[PDB]
């Protein structure tokens, strides 16, 4: 669990 | 040297360092008009164009634009940055499938609810003036491109979703095309 | 990019190669849904990168292409076509004519295929507004409709601003500025952005490397703040900078080394407006931050 | 998540509280993603601009049962006077602290609960804690 550390699901 | 011509279909002699126009509405055999980007502070003549089916007067410095109601019919009419407070010829030339307001000072649209033929109802960089134009546009269902646009009511993301859900008949929604 | 987008990119590359070595004026158009998707992807990718990019050495950085398809094709043939070589335009990448669209499409296709081998910037001649650059807005209005023009404007506003070559040479459009303080506010300034009339990015895009001023002053644009030699020297000393790129000017020699080989005013504008026979040039940046003057035709 | 509920959060104006789990129909199933946290306040409008931090932490159903294991009036019937006294000592003390201030007297900080314990007495404490927002 981490916040703003993994590249996210960009749309 | 732009006075008149017998057989002419396209004309573009704008963007001149001198704001001088000579006989801009002399011929009557044209079908499409592109009067945009006029360096003059006011339009020369626009009431003489009664047979043209396409009007383009976008990004024109001609603040005074009159005679728009003298046309019998016009399939296309662009009045972006025309400097006109209201759009003339809406009742006369009601067979237009496109409409440009370009941050129109008018609160509501001139007979948009009864206008079931304009598929391009664009009002760019709107304040917006009012929501009566929005209600009139939502009343019809034969519109494709609708621009509000960039009004102050778009701050809440839920407002955008509600507007998109309310108006499914518009094929395109300003910038991002409506899923319809 | 996407399957249709990558196919269109390959087709545009082939068309530019077939139009390479010939007269300029290529357009490289596309479909409607495909072009909309490609523009959205390009805007997302360009906005993904920060305002201050970093170049990958070695590279063949060109000057101000001035929206010339022939000049861009010649640079690709000589300096290395994408993605075989990294290209980084200093500024004024789009200008009057129907040849800037092909260059923009080629740069976007190269960035989609290889973002580490494609880069371009804007100056006084490649501004996002028709007041400073009408070679794009007026061309789109005359050729295409307004929706595609708005999409292109949004994609261009969603692009980066500056670039650096191994933190040695600054790939700026013009000269220094007195309003630019540090990179913290530069990287913080994300999409959208545009070249202003006065300020820091305005001085970078419109003004050129000034020597008659010290801290700040008037510029050739009339509103820009062409920072003088003292301002550029202070900025380089504070930021440990050594070189700054300059463009958006009619260079008779193409690549001019100013501030004692600290302002390589490389300009790829050949025969600017016909009367001004400005030379073309490129900045050949090697792997060891070796800036070479790759001159071209005028 | 990104390949199933892609448009469910991208420009979707999802103002859900930080801590909620919603089942999403993805991959011929119903994948529920629990809101781990939010930089904004609990009700944050999840949009494409919102950067949804996501890790590979799968939430076990034990926490789901525990959240479903709330505490209310399930084994307590008729203790209306005691419950009202407790709420007044807590809610009225909190929701109407100005009422106490105008009353010019603090409520009883020390309240004793006599009776047969664990008959709901432990349940009473659990219900209080679940209702109570304070430490």
């Amino acid at each position: 669990f981490s916040g703003e550390g993994q590249k996210l699901g960009s749309l | 040297n732009l006075s008149n011509l017998h057989q002419l279909q396209m004309l573009e002699l704008g963007s001149n360092r001198i704001r001088a126009i000579e006989n801009i509405d002399t011929l009557t055999n044209l079908e499409s008009l592109f009067l945009g980007k006029n360096k003059i502070t006011k339009l020369q003549n626009l009431d003489a164009l009664t047979n043209l089916t396409v009007l383009s007067m976008q990004s024109n410095r001609l603040t005074k634009i009159e005679g728009l109601q003298n046309l019998v019919n016009l399939r296309e009419l662009y009045l972006s940055h025309n400097g006109i407070e209201v759009i003339e010829g809406l009742e006369n030339n009601n067979k237009l499938t496109m409409l440009d307001i370009a941050s129109n000072r008018i609160k509501k649209i001139e007979n948009i609810s009864h206008l079931t033929e304009l598929q391009e109802f664009w009002m760019n960089d709107n304040l917006l003036e009012s929501w009566s134009d929005l209600d009139e546009l939502k009343g019809a269902r034969s519109l494709e491109t609708v621009y509000l646009e960039r009004n102050p009511l778009q701050k809440d993301p839920q407002y955008r979703r509600k507007v998109m859900l309310a108006l499914p008949s518009v094929r395109q929604i300003d910038a991002t095309f409506v899923r319809f | 990019m996407a399957d249709l987008d990558k196919l269109n990119i390959d087709s545009i590359i082939q068309r530019l190669l077939e139009v390479r070595g010939s007269k300029p004026g290529k357009n490289v158009q596309l479909q409607e849904n495909e072009i909309r998707g490609l523009c959205l992807k390009s805007r997302e990718i360009f906005l993904s990168q920060p305002i201050l990019l970093e170049l990958e050495a070695p590279l063949k950085i060109c000057g101000d292409i001035h929206g010339q398809y022939y000049d861009l094709l010649r640079l690709f043939e000589y300096g290395g076509f994408p993605p075989e070589s990294n290209y980084l335009f200093l500024g004024d990448y789009v200008d009057r004519g129907k040849q800037s669209l092909e260059t923009i499409c080629l740069l976007l296709a190269y960035k989609i295929k290889y973002p580490e081998n494609f880069f371009l910037l804007r100056g006084n001649h490649e501004c996002a507004s028709i007041n400073r650059i009408y070679g794009f807005y007026d061309e789109c209005k005359r050729r295409y409709n307004i929706k595609l023009w708005k999409t292109f404007t949004d994609c261009f506003n969603c692009l980066p601003i500056a670039a650096i070559v191994d933190e040695k040479i600054f790939c700026c459009h013009g000269g220094l500025s007195p309003d630019l303080q540090s990179m913290e506010q530069i990287r913080r300034i994300m999409r959208p952005t545009d070249v202003p009339d006065q300020g820091l990015l305005c001085d970078l895009l419109w003004s050129d490397p000034d020597k008659d001023v010290l801290g700040w002053g008037e510029n050739d644009r009339g509103v820009s703040f062409t920072f003088g030699a003292e301002v550029v020297a202070k900025f380089l000393h504070k930021h440990d900078l050594d070189l700054i790129c300059r463009a958006h000017q009619v260079v008779e020699d193409g690549y001019e080394f100013f501030a004692k080989r600290q302002l390589v005013t490389l300009f790829s504008a050949p025969n600017y407006c016909g009367e001004f026979d400005n030379a073309g040039a490129m900045m050949s940046v090697d792997e060891t931050l070796m800036c070479s003057f790759q001159i071209l035709k005028p | 998540f990104e390949v199933y509920l892609k448009p469910y959060f991208l420009e979707a104006y999802r103002p859900i509280r930080k801590g909620d789990i919603f089942l999403v129909r993805g991959g011929m199933r119903a994948v529920e993603f629990k809101v781990v946290e939010t930089d904004p306040s609990p009700y944050c409008i999840v949009a494409p601009d919102t950067v949804i931090h996501c890790e590979g932490e799968p939430i076990k159903r034990e926490d789901e049962e525990e959240s479903l294991n709330e505490v209310g009036y399930d084994d307590i019937g008729g203790c209306r006077k005691q419950l009202a006294q407790i709420k007044e000592m807590v809610e009225l003390p909190l929701r109407h602290p100005a009422l106490f201030k105008a009353i010019g007297v603090k409520p009883p900080r020390g309240i004793l609960l006599y009776g047969p314990p664990g008959t709901g007495k432990t349940l009473i404490a659990r219900a209080v804690a679940n209702e109570t927002g304070a430490f």
